[PDB]
């Protein structure tokens, strides 16, 4: 059938919780974003940046994990012929403890994650500091200057040549002091991606919109992908949300299947249409149900682990601003054509 | 040269950074590096290990 | 029985004083906040922060101690065989001597507190400078830069995977410069908590509301828990306060039990309904009673060790200001629905 296996009822609550945690819904928004992102990754064609915007809880991180897994699967057949070739490497930007983003730490961690397939391969980078140890992990001395780490990372990236460089939480690149232009820190990555030839995919929330269009060079070498939530105005998105809720209800490991579609307004209100937030909410409610060994889900149980009205209002405010910044209409196209003199 | 290599091995085993002074601190005559192949052996051992 | 053991009357004043100090009472608010905290810790489900707002003297610290003890007791059967795991690690933020919060000292003390399980457990930090000295204590060289300490703490937290990283007195994170945004400090904590995957619980007074809903990402990954005080504006909290006064008066180690319910207005006046303040007031009054060897407790004894009106009028103002921003009404829900267009 289309629901969860009936054998799981006799399994312990931990097994049911793990099964629900590992479950993933292929809703239309995630599917479309996946196709667009993998088509862009398969051939960048001059672009050096991919901006995957989206709300908090849309599913950007799981999209990155899925793309990484499928890229590794596709590179497995070709890895038998050409060795020492990482298919995909992905890191996460660090929110600095100081007023400036630490580029030295970024280079160090990029080198650590990129250059650790296994001990069977050695490259002998051009800088003295970087080396492996007896434990099999790269350790970089604190005396290595940042430009030297940059050169070492560039050489390693050229040698390994990953298909794409994932940078999760790219909004942390905006942590600069007053008087520091956000363009400069984007060119710091653009130069590396240009002299190295590796596509960089930036995944972040609507705070990443400060890096949207900073210069003509950074607008040419950028692909804009919007991980969109589900709206309530358009009936199609409402139907998609209801279908996702129904699929979640079929795959909830409970003795009696709860009725969950009818309270769709309450779910959209406290989730804002994001499938990740709804999945987290249902996971919490399922954990509570299994804690008491309940047989269904009750409205009050959902009311327990629901995000507060203030939190939802804040997320909706930032979602509104981000969607307003990212909305493209025919008026903008016509204005662009009129400016270009294409009448 | 053989003790130089062995000392750099022992020092890198414990995780402490092997420098010329630290190795010299563990030698009966901490002046043998003036010979221009003892220092060469130390540099080669460090560079083989990644420094 | 329902009171203190009758054998304690023949024991010295030290034993009775210690018995009163170690006694705890399970009032409804504490049990509700504890159940909510433990349900949130068990299944964070995409939450990296747990804010526990409460008045100064409601019992946040004893709640943290109880949660840590119960988590350790839960993990002990599994810790009998499995090793190299810490169930819960707790730290307290430090008010800086300078104007800015010291992140380097937070990483140092977090590393010291977390990594003292046993001398046998040896794990490689990957950063030169941190080791164990001849006394079996973690020593961090003063030359180790704060990003290196952060990386070492990240590796240790991933290796040990504690259930929750308690951060008491988290309002001291707000000791930042006038040009420093409070969102950046929360982003720095969130980045660690997210790469480490370790849940962080921030306990503090109503000054911690300055860290509430700074962004949509810090709102979705947040579970706000309010340690509410007892209010005289509703009969239910008044009855609960009277019951807790009754059990306190029957658990006071005295020859004659003092009558506290009749002077309940006086106790509420100087404690604002908080339980820790009342407990410390009764502890002081009992200490003075036993110093003189008093057979009971008189009102004048309570006035001797009470809190001044000027003292109480400031805590009460802070409680009003905090509770104003922590109240959710139907109007907010309707506003959220209207903003989402769910009407
Ligand atoms: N399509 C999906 N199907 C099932 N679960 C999902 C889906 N998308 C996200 N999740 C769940 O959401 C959680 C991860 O959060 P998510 O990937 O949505 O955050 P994000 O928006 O990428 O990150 P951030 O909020 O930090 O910006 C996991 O519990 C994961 O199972
Ligand atoms: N429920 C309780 N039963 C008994 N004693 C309690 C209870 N809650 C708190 N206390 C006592 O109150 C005193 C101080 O309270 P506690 O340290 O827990 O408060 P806190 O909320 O952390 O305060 P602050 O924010 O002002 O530091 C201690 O002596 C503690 O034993
Ligand atoms: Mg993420
Ligand atoms: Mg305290």
């Amino acid at each position: 059938s289309t629901g969860f296996p009936l054998e799981l009822l006799t399994r312990p609550a931990t097994e049911r919780l793990a099964y629900f945690e590992n479950y993933t819904v292929a809703h239309p928004r995630l599917k479309e974003v996946y196709e667009i992102l993998m088509r862009t990754i398969a051939e960048p064609a001059g672009a050096s940046f991919i901006f995957v915007y989206g709300a908090s809880g849309v599913g950007k991180t799981t999209l990155r994990l899925r793309v990484e897994q499928k890229l590794t699967e596709l590179a497995l057949p070709k890895l038998e012929s050409d060795r020492a070739r990482v298919p995909v490497v992905g890191i996460e930007a660090i929110a600095p403890e100081s007023r400036y983003f630490n580029w030295k730490e970024y280079y160090t961690r990029a080198l650590i994650t990129l250059e650790e397939p296994l001990i069977d391969h050695k490259f002998d980078y051009g800088v003295r500091g970087i080396s492996r140890d007896n434990f099999g992990k790269i350790n970089v001395e604190s005396k290595v200057v940042a430009p030297a780490l940059r050169r070492a990372l560039e050489n390693a990236l050229i040698h390994r040549h990953p298909d794409v460089f994932f940078v999760d939480e790219a909004q942390h690149f905006g942590k600069v002091a007053s008087g520091y232009k956000l363009q400069d820190q984007l060119d710091c990555l653009k130069s590396l991606a240009n002299m190295t030839g590796i596509l960089h995919c930036l995944l972040g929330t609507y705070e990443l919109l400060t890096f949207r269009n900073l210069s003509g060079q950074l607008s040419r070498r950028s692909v804009d992908i919007h991980f969109r939530r589900y709206c309530a105005d358009s009936p199609e998105d409402v139907q998609a949300f209801k279908s996702v809720l129904l699929t979640f209800q079929q795959h909830l490991p409970l003795a009696e299947t709860p009725n969950l579609v009818d309270h769709w307004e309450y779910f959209y209100e406290r989730t804002l249409g994001c499938i990740g937030t709804l999945k987290d909410w249902l996971k919490r409610v399922l954990s509570d149900a299994l804690d008491r060994e309940a047989t269904t889900i009750t409205l009050k149980d959902l009311q327990k682990r629901a995000l507060s009205v203030a939190q939802c209002q804040k997320m909706f405010k930032e979602i509104q601003e981000g969607e307003r910044q990212l909305s493209e209409t025919e008026a903008d196209v016509q204005n662009l054509r009129s400016a270009l003199g294409l009448g | 040269c053989s003790e130089v290599r062995e000392i750099v091995l022992s020092l890198n085993a414990q995780g402490v950074y092997p420098t010329e002074g630290r190795v010299c601190e563990l030698m009966p005559n901490p002046g043998c590096f003036r010979y221009k192949q003892v220092r060469a052996a130390f540099n080669d051992a460090r560079r083989e290990f990644g420094l």
